[PDB]
RNA sequence: GCAGAGGUUCUAGCUACACCCUCUAUAAAAAACUAAGGACCACACGA
């Protein structure tokens, strides 16, 4: 083919050389790829994952559990059982995915948060489901974007994946202290539509007992989502030595802003949900939540805010 | 690739070095307004010498305390101008740097763990926005002062 | 021309109509845009990628 | 056909070879899902060796990207046809117009995040009415090369396999035409001299449409051949 | 409270009718309409075709001479026919046609109970003079949509995706009633669209039983 | 997980045993690299 | 089940020695017949070790002294 | 074909009596949303309950006013009243008086019985008094309503939350009994003012919904 | 069950990653079972 034939130095240098092709980064087992799916019902500590992919990746674990439970005497019979996809095999599979993190991995892993751990949720289908919040961290679209899944094997590997690589453990990007799981595209639009006001909207003017009454009025349909109404809130502040004090007052606001109040944790003040709540406002909100409440309350609050943003963006119909 | 490979030998090997050296962090001015305030420029880094407010001989912030959100908020209301801070360059640790000379992990709200590889973290942080980059009188006072 | 074509049928000239939620059953505020757009199906099926 | 288009879909479909354009006008004497017979008009036929036109539409055929090159008749019996007219709707073609996809109702609104950033949400109605079911033709080719210590046979005698797998195969070890095989099934029985039979890849399924066998001269062909 | 009743059933067309429920108060109208629409569109017992055998067609993708279109289009047309049965849960329909002419559903050799509600539904067109198609259509009752790839023998048997769903478009409107003397009463009118295999009255009555049974988790009947 | 033949076999036997314990060993790609650099005429070896 | 390991890393302020100590704990639970002190809730060893660390009764010092005592009565077993 | 996978209660987390979280595992596809929305609307827009609707202050006639000696405006005073959960007997209306004076909070336990009217929250706070000579007295009107009647649709007018529920939110995720389809797993978190148990309130709502289809059960 | 052979099946089956029993020079009362190979260059496409 009239081409330079590879020498003893062409296989030690270059991209295709042994160093950068087989030593610096090498192909691995227990790995699978598929296109990604939103699946908003997930929590960022977990991700969707097809049954076939969990069956193929966790084949040694399934064989071990089958041997332990005596369903199959031998690896060989157990392997045949995995091929038959017998119903008993799926129940065994659900046991090895209870607390076994997998490393979701997009191909152009530009930064540290390119690969993150997730607790796989067995889904029927063939597309991996990636939590909506971590898409910004992954810089991952839903336009045929494929990301590999790797299975940590040893207790050290799974344990350190859970302790470090979990999306719950990666809230602030290594580049800057700003949060990386911030509501990015659609949930932020839902929150922005939620936290606004008509100067004349249905159910404007009456005083509300609290956020529960605001939700009751909005769901019943007798009050608009964003109408300037005075509500009573039990705002919690930790100005004490770690103790949270309660302040109750009638802050003029809208119904939509009152809806978010039940989502936010206790520590956050009401001044953070009383604006239009754009992308920058939500980023500042999440940063304050991380710096005040901590990590677990921030994770729960992010999940709840994602849920409400998606739900009320669907209810908004922002065409 | 170049950034990662000039790095990857630099990990947080120590916890402190007792070095008074550092870099005097000052909000950057390029003729216009304040591009980055000192609050967002020194946050998460451990100072090298005691910062002082207009009152002299005042230990507003001690020598070796990490500047978290509370300290930075205190700095703004005390109207500080320049804060000397312990820089990773000034660290005298061999085959690595100490935790104090680096500062906050930028991913967790605490000092960097003793051991964590920060060279690769820095290289990836620098190289990640590379795809988002591009390729191609008289002096008038702005406000009262 | 498109507005006149919508006016030819019973459909509104604005091009977007009120839609009711499938689950909740109450109409979405701010009527959403609907229509019959020609969208393909690429040969990058998920079956090939597993 | 696309509800909204450009008008070049007809030009693209006619100019391309996917469809069966009519070289000469006339009337459709006989139309079939596999062939179309056109009776050329008296003023459009040569004095000698004119006869009538016969079009053999290509049925389900394996394509370069494993798709079906299917040509369905677009005319009925007795329908007049003029010169340079479309007669068979080839792949992605409807009434002589290039019909790549399939148009459907589309509502632009966020929906509970299931169309979060660029993802598409599809109703059960689309799947139900088979709007996007696409036939994919796979080319699973089995080869019987020369082997040391004697060659390998294509018979149905395969060791260490069950009778259920061999049920699909015929008496000569070749899958019956039209059989609906599944993932991991066996298609043609080939055993190496001392179990190298061709098998369906795991996951993929479908029904065999035809099994063509090529045998070199000199070696006797089996029963299926 | 008030009890909705079958005040009127406007059979406007052969396929789709307009059922009316009269007594309802605030909320009930929309709530009951949406619940009934979701129950109808979700799970209504249809009798769609699920299995077809042709006299001399080996598989789904082949083609026999004399037929206008492919066997695949024949199967997809067969899925579109609306057929309802009365006694048997399972029935086999034999279709024997010969000569030139479209093969409509009217020529199906129906049994005593099974009957085609849309005899004009065309299946295939025979073109050759000596062209005859003989198919054994297997029609069984079912609920919802189940594809042929997610179910459960001879090579000559052809599987068509099941489409057990008599209803295709359920639209309800809540408007004020015309009671003798009262206010805040709305009537629910449902513009249900069916292929013709289900009676709108019995369809509505069945949807309510399914909802009532699901409700029975918290309520004694 | 990639190239240690003894490591891969031991890991498989361990996971099917139920003890997710890593027998590290050494990647065979590094041994390939050592052989290729040696074949150039450059002794590259390891100290014990 | 667990979602985050925050309280664990306020218990062990290293985020790295935590992985090592919980890995040793999981190894003891799997290879050995060691009974986890916190009763499991259908949880794997790698997460029940983190649960043990969360309550603060298991860390590097307690694990080290416990295994040292076990070795001590291992010498003392044969007197 | 008429057989359905009827749900069975699996675990009802009993939060404090003012809150509950009821869930069902089996159910059916698309039926989780149907049942959740039906219950939510049926118990959030129409329920037989008792709540305050109209208050009259002896010394105040106009809303834009405030008594001396009370730190809470009468705008806020009615706000506490609308949250006063009250249960009544067969009588459809009763006037409740709150004649009280002296320095101290005015708890709901100080409401005169005026019969067998029961207040489920005796410790509920209505207003605070800071002057010994200060006296507060108002008449409370309550009716057995059937939903929510805002004051904007109608003497001090206070929003009447007749229904005992305070918050309903159903989340529908996936639950696969055995190995079937991803059937709906309805989980309903409920908060009630206290007049009835949230479980009892959900049961009452379901009885109302089924009792709305008495003629539609095929005999 | 670690070095070999035999057994009821089906040529051969001794842990070969591999499945049952016997002993150290001898072959059968016995059901679930079996196989351990595989590069580079170009093209097109997706992110
Ligand atoms: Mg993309």
């Amino acid at each position: 083919n009239k081409r330079p034939l590879k020498s003893l130095a062409d296989m030690i240098k270059g991209k295709q050389g042994r160093f950068r092709q087989n030593l610096l980064g090498k192909r691995v087992d227990y790995s699978g790829r598929s296109v990604i799916t939103v699946g908003p019902y997930l929590r960022l500590h977990q991700c969707g994952l097809p049954k076939k992919m969990a069956l193929e990746l966790f084949k040694p674990f399934i064989y071990g559990k089958l041997e332990l439970r005596g369903l199959a005497t031998t690896i060989k019979a157990a392997k045949k059982m995995v091929e038959r996809e017998e119903a008993v095999v799926w129940d065994i599979l659900d046991e090895v995915i209870r607390e076994h993190p997998v490393l979701l991995n997009r191909a152009p892993t530009l930064h540290r948060l390119g690969i993150q751990a997730f607790e796989p949720v067995l889904i029927e289908g063939k597309a991996i489901q990636l939590h909506p919040l971590v898409c910004a961290a992954y810089n991952a679209d839903f336009d045929g974007d494929q990301m590999a899944v790797h299975v940590p094997l040893t207790l050290e590997a799974q344990l350190e994946a859970r302790a470090l690589m979990m999306s719950t453990n990666n809230i602030l990007s290594p580049a800057n202290g700003e949060p990386i799981i911030v509501p990015s595209q659609d949930v932020v639009l839902g929150l922005y539509y939620m936290t606004r006001d008509c100067v004349n909207a249905k159910g404007e003017g009456m005083v509300l007992t609290g956020p529960k009454e605001a939700e009751r009025l909005y769901r019943s349909g007798l009050a608009s989502l964003h109408a300037r109404v005075k509500v009573r809130i039990t705002e919690y502040e930790k100005d004490a030595n770690g103790e949270l004090v309660a302040k109750t007052s009638l802050k003029d606001t809208t119904v939509g802003r009152a809806i978010l109040w039940m989502i936010v944790p206790k520590g956050l003040p009401y001044s953070i949900v009383n604006q239009a709540l754009g992308k920058k406002a939500i980023s500042k909100m999440l940063n304050t939540c991380y710096r005040i409440l901590g990590l677990k309350p921030t994770v729960i609050f992010a999940d709840q805010i994602m849920y409400t943003g998606f739900a009320y963006a669907a209810r908004s119909g922002a065409s | 690739r170049r950034l990662v490979d000039v790095a990857q030998d630099l990990v947080v090997t120590e916890d402190d070095c007792g070095t008074h050296e550092g870099i005097m962090m000052t909000p950057v001015i390029e003729g216009g307004d304040v591009k980055e305030p000192l609050r967002d420029r020194v946050l998460g880094r451990v100072t090298a010498e005691d910062v002082l407010k207009p009152g002299t001989a005042d230990i507003l912030v001690p020598r070796n305390t990490l500047l978290h959100e509370q300290w930075c908020d205190l700095l703004e209301e005390n109207s500080v101008d320049a804060v000397k801070v312990r820089s990773v360059v000034s660290c005298d640790t061999d085959f690595g740097v100490c935790a104090h000379c680096y500062g906050r992990d930028l991913a967790r709200g605490h000092i960097i763990n003793k051991g964590e590889a920060i060279g690769v973290i820095a290289a990836q942080s620098i190289g990640e926005p590379g795809t988002q980059l591009t390729m191609r009188s008289s002096i008038q006072v702005k406000n009262k002062g | 021309e498109i507005k006149e074509l919508l006016k030819l049928g019973d459909l509104p000239t604005s091009g977007q109509i009120r839609l009711y939620d499938g689950r909740t059953g109450e109409q979405f505020e701010r009527p959403v845009t609907v229509g019959y757009m020609y969208m393909l199906k690429l040969n990058h099926l998920v079956d090939d990628k597993m | 056909k696309p509800l909204v288009g450009t008008g070049m879909e007809r030009a693209v479909a006619v100019d391309s070879g996917v469809t069966a354009v009519a070289k000469r006008g006339g009337v459709v004497q006989y139309v079939d899902a596999s062939r179309i017979v056109i009776k050329v008009n008296e003023d459009e036929m040569y004095p000698g060796e004119a006869g009538i036109d016969i079009y053999n539409l290509t049925k389900y055929t394996r394509s370069n990207q494993n798709t079906c090159i299917n040509q369905m008749p677009c005319v009925s019996l007795g329908e007049p046809v003029e010169r340079g007219d479309v007669l068979a709707d080839g792949p992605s073609t409807d009434l002589g117009e290039l019909a790549l996809g399939q148009n459907m109702r589309v509502a632009f609104m966020p929906w509970n995040g299931y169309n979060f950033e660029d993802s598409i949400l599809v109703s059960e109605r689309v799947v139900q009415e088979d709007r996007f079911t696409t036939i994919h033709i796979q080319e699973l080719a089995c080869v019987s090369r020369d082997t040391k210590l004697g060659p390998e046979e294509i018979t149905a005698d395969i060791p260490n396999v069950g009778e259920a797998a061999l049920s699909k195969l015929d008496e000569s070890g070749i899958v019956y035409i039209g059989a609906e095989v599944t993932g991991g099934d066996i298609l043609v029985g080939k055993v190496t001299p001392k179990d190298s039979s061709l098998r369906v890849p795991n996951g993929v399924s479908g029904t065999v449409i035809d099994v063509q066998v090529f045998t070199r001269d000199g070696v006797e062909k089996d029963k299926r051949a | 409270f008030l009890k909705p009743r079958l005040v009127d059933i406007e059979q406007v067309s052969s396929t789709h009718a307009k059922v009316t429920l009269e007594p309802l108060e605030r909320g009930f109208g929309h709530t009951l309409g949406n619940a009934l629409r979701r129950i109808l569109l979700s799970s209504m017992p249809g009798c769609a075709v699920t299995e077809v055998e042709i006299d001399g067609v080996l598989h789904e993708y082949s083609t026999k001479e004399g037929v206008q279109e492919d066997i695949l289009e024949i199967l997809l047309n067969l899925k579109g026919l609306a057929v309802r049965v009365q006694g048997k849960d399972e029935v086999i329909l034999t279709l024997n046609k010969s000569g030139i002419g479209p093969v409509t559903a009217a020529d199906i050799t129906h049994d005593g109970d099974v009957e085609i509600v849309k005899p004009q539904h065309v299946i295939c067109h025979l073109t050759d003079e000596n062209a005859s198609i003989s198919m054994r259509i297997k029609v069984q009752r079912g609920r919802g949509y189940v594809p042929a790839s997610t179910r459960i023998r001879p090579i000559g048997r052809l599987l068509v995706d099941a489409c057990y769903s008599p209803v295709e478009r359920i639209a309800y409107n809540v408007e004020a009633a015309r009671v003798e003397q009262r206010t805040d009463l709305d009537k629910l009118v449902i513009e249900m669209e069916t292929n013709g295999t289900i009676d709108p009255e019995e369809a509505i009555r069945r949807a309510a039983t399914i909802l009532a049974e699901q409700l029975e988790a918290f309520v004694d009947l | 997980k990639s190239d240690d033949v003894n490591g891969r076999t031991k890991m498989y036997k361990n996971i099917v045993d139920g003890n997710h314990q890593m027998e590290p060993g050494m990647p065979e790609s590094f041994n390939v690299l050592l052989k290729e650099i040696r074949s150039l005429g450059i002794n590259i070896e390891l100290e014990d | 089940a667990r979602v985050t390991v925050q309280d664990a890393v306020e218990k062990i302020g290293n985020r790295f020695d935590l992985v090592l100590v919980a890995a040793r704990r999981a190894r003891q639970m799997q290879v050995g017949g060691k009974d986890p002190l916190v009763p499991e809730e259908n949880d794997k060893t790698t997460v029940i070790a983190l649960r043990e660390i969360e309550e603060g009764l298991i860390n590097n010092q307690i694990l080290d002294v416990r295994e040292r005592q076990e070795q001590q009565e291992q010498e003392a077993a044969e007197l």
